[PDB]
């Protein structure tokens, strides 16, 4: 006997192609939502009690898969944290390499978010273009380090493979100037039409006091009135000698949290163009010769370190503690989307129509491998 | 430097707050266990609204789940690491929930309760199947009393479709 | 600090401006016809393993840095890498002291459901004469072992190569 | 009886809170001066939302304006009388304002500041002509340093249109 008789519970499970892999059970009321709780954790590999059993250097390759769209931001934060507890002397060349791959993976993640938004917003042309122009960035990463995604690159000191040379650094100038001439054809399909602007207007109204104390750390609370950019507040890599300008709006409906990410794509591509004309000087790619050998037996002195870094969706931190041996005692990777599309999504879908459940789901850039950890 | 002034301003408003300032902005300090509830809103109202994950390390030698609490700033950019030390038995795994001051800890406490140990009193989403459905909820797999490769053998008989012995370590 | 707009980012919606996304009705479509236009992958793409049998000392230094615990050791004391649990992270290359564990660009490896084609994933990697199976034999970039005939109690695996040597050797004992 | 249980529940959450229970519901207790600001929200969040007038008696023998603070309940009906003791000089007449927790004290503090002494730091409606315009704002007429019938004589020359002496006392 069906014991609700009032509210039908359709729910977007995994096989839906709008939500990626996290089920949101929606207590629908005709065509609105009156209660939207989420069941995440269809992907819980475990990384607390799973990355505690590997040595310190080889715990990179196992830690990449905590966030799929950015295959460099999870390694470049753990590489920043094990940098701190040992206290290396990571040179200028390794700092520049890690800077440029941390920004080119970010423009890859923005392009993937555009393609993921357009696959569920109906319009396929902004999806196919976004994946096509992400593919040349993948084929440019493949010259450098290894595979397309999950390029195990940034070991705790420095990097693993340096630049090929003028065949590569001239090529990045070509694709960045190409995509900066190309980006004016994304606006006319995704941000200038009177469909999308009339589709995402006023849905999911996020207040100003509802973002800073809620768990939101990304660029989407920056569309609400909040002045917080971790690249600007505490620059970590070769950021202070860049002088980029960050966007802040006083709005907070859903399309405010989309135009801010479009402008972040524009200024980040201007960063990669500005970083390239600097060019890296000489130096080694590794950090030190004597305190790296016998690579499993890598006793680190005890203590702890926190690091945190800007992402496509949320400034998400790592937490490593070292007992004093060749094992991370606990490496916690705080997912960006833990209270960023699970808890704030519960008070965002209440009242919204069914057509703007997937669009709201992508207007926060919900990536399901981050809630579980 | 400015973090030393910030922690000096915090220590005026709280006695049990021994603040060590790491590199420039990593203001880490420990408080006693059942005193942070009357303390975290001093940290909220001063300058730190946003709360990151309630990450909790374990220690089998001295039995205590050291729940470190991650706070962050928005006007300066620092990141507090206020930490407690509560006992390790499931009987004594008690900790008052921070939901009246932070709605950030509505969901962080669900993961730290379903993963290992700690039970939070004044919250409603406690016995909800958040993650780790049955039969994984019946034992807490993220402490140090739960070892891998002797539960995985009792859940899956073979770990290699192929040959000899790829299930041990090192 | 350095807030960029006041209303500079927010643009104006528009009726018939999406017709400028219609420009690619006549340009050349950007695709690769994979049967058969090849791609030529990178000169140092991470792929399969090319152990050298004369420099391997069996010190199991790779055994303790494999993140997925598949470089388990055999006797005649070389390792067999299985790609059942391998992420191609190539931490087994720059940690091998002698240098007897390389990596070459070979990634295409498709096997079917039967077990006799699934013994294909347990190979003691062969000498770098397998680079003469990447070139000089039909440059297809595929795994040049292509069937393995294990035999119980007469343990003599046979890497039946593309047309080369059958590469027989006995395997007795595992671990250390 | 139930007020004794209520004050026992309050004393668990606060040490410096020596609670005397009068007749049934007149729960009166004294706290130190610069500790009530970290204390009045313990009293707010427990059971006492509504705040009545910040009435402040004076004492010339022991110089201290004993600002008693009136709280009240809505679920039981009791009425707290939490009180401080701050010094009597206008230099030392300092008291942190309760506006972050009670919007009731937006206006009570204006009357107690314009009548006598005390200055409240973190408030905006301070030098506003709330009551007692010039020249009555320039001296505080509700303490014990201001005596009547020697200011009224300096403000009005005669107090009787009629005869002999109707301006003294007793
Ligand atoms: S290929 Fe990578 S994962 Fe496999 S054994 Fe070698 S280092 Fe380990
Ligand atoms: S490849 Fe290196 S670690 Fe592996 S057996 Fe040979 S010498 Fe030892």
């Amino acid at each position: 006997y069906p014991i609700d008789k009032d509210t039908y519970e359709l729910f977007f499970g995994p096989q839906h192609m709008a939500t990626e892999n996290f089920s949101i059970i929606l207590k629908m009321d005709g065509n609105r939502v009156v209660k939207a709780i989420a069941n995440p954790g269809f992907l819980h590999r475990g990384f607390e009690k799973l990355a505690e059993y590997r040595p310190w250097y080889t715990n990179i390759a196992l830690l990449l898969r905590i966030c799929v769209p950015e295959p460099d931001v999870p390694e470049a934060i753990y590489s920043m944290a094990v940098d701190e507890i040992i206290g290396w002397e990571v040179p200028e060349r390794a700092q520049w390499i890690r800077t440029l791959v941390l920004e080119m993976a970010r423009v890859t993640a923005y392009l993937f978010w555009i393609m993921g938004l357009s696959f569920k917003l109906g319009v396929y042309t902004a999806g196919q273009w976004a994946a096509a122009y992400r593919e040349r960035f993948m084929a440019l990463f493949e010259q450098l380090t290894g595979a397309r995604v999950y390029h195990i690159y940034t070991i705790p000191g420095g990097v693993r493979r340096d630049i090929p040379g003028d065949k590569w650094l001239r090529q990045v100038r070509d694709t960045v100037e190409y995509l900066k001439d190309k980006l004016k054809d994304f606006d006319n399909v995704l941000f200038e039409n009177y469909i999308t602007y009339k589709r995402l207007e006023g849905i999911g109204v996020m207040d100003k006091k509802f973002a800073l104390e809620e768990g939101v750390t990304g660029p989407n609370l920056r569309a609400t009135g909040v002045a917080y950019d971790v690249r600007k507040s505490d620059p970590y890599l070769l950021y202070p000698e860049l002088d980029f300008e960050i966007p802040v709006l006083k709005e907070g409906d859903a399309l405010a949290r989309v135009l801010v990410r479009r402008y972040e794509l524009e200024q980040d591509l201007y960063i990669i163009e500005q970083l390239l004309d600097m060019g890296p000087p000489s130096g080694p790619y590794k950090v030190q010769d004597p305190k790296l050998k016998n690579l499993p037996r890598f006793k680190v002195p005890p203590g702890e370190a926190f690091a945190h870094v800007e992402a496509t969706k949320g400034d998400f931190g790592a937490y490593v503690v070292s007992d004093g041996g060749h094992k991370p005692y606990r490496v916690h990777i705080r997912g960006p989307s833990i209270a960023h599309g699970v808890r704030v999504l519960e008070q965002l879908l209440v009242g919204a129509r069914l057509a703007d459940v997937p669009a709201i789901l992508m207007s926060l850039d919900n990536c399901p491998p981050d809630i579980d950890r | 430097e400015k973090g030393e002034e910030i922690v000096k301003q915090i220590l005026e408003k709280a006695p049990y707050a021994e603040g060590k300032v790491r590199r420039e902005r990593r203001l880490e300090f420990r408080v006693p266990a059942d005193k942070i509830r009357d303390f975290l809103r001093i940290m909220k109202e001063s300058n730190f609204p946003l709360m990151l994950q309630i990450t909790a390390v374990d220690w089998p030698k001295e039995g205590e789940i050291e729940l470190v609490y991650h706070l962050i700033n928005v006007e300066l950019g620092t990141h507090a690491m206020v930490k407690t030390r509560i006992p390790r038995d499931l009987d004594k795994a008690r900790m008052p929930t921070v939901k009246d001051i932070y709605p950030a800890a509505e969901t962080y406490e669900r993961d730290v309760h379903d993963f290992f140990g700690v039970y939070f009193e004044g919250n409603e989403k406690m016995e909800m199947p958040w993650i780790l459905d049955d039969p994984e909820r019946g034992l807490y797999p993220h402490r140090k009393d739960f070892d891998m490769l002797a539960y995985v053998k009792k859940k899956y008989k073979i770990l290699d479709r192929f040959d000899e012995d790829k299930d041990k370590y090192v | 600090f350095r807030i960029a707009p006041e209303e500079k980012v927010k643009k104006k919606p528009s009726f018939l401006k999406p017709w400028f996304g219609l420009k690619y009705l006549f340009k050349k479509p950007v695709t690769i016809k994979i049967p058969y236009e090849f791609i030529e992958p990178a000169p140092r793409y991470r792929g399969f393993h090319t152990l050298d049998w004369k420099k391997c000392i069996g010190c199991n230094m790779c055994g303790q840095i494999c993140p997925a615990r598949a470089i388990e050791m055999t006797w005649i004391p070389h390792p067999k890498i299985d790609y059942g649990r391998c992420t191609f992270c190539q931490f087994c290359v720059d940690v091998c002291p002698t240098g007897a564990l390389g990596f070459i660009e070979t990634y295409m490896l498709t096997t079917t459901w039967r077990e006799e084609e699934l013994l294909l994933y347990d190979w003691v990697p062969i000498e770098p004469e397998k680079f003469k199976e990447i070139q000089e034999k039909f440059k297809d970039y595929k795994f040049p072992v292509e069937k393995i005939e294990f035999n119980k109690e007469t343990k003599e695996v046979t890497y039946y190569l593309r047309d080369g040597t059958t590469f027989k050797f006995k395997i007795l004992g595992y671990g250390l």
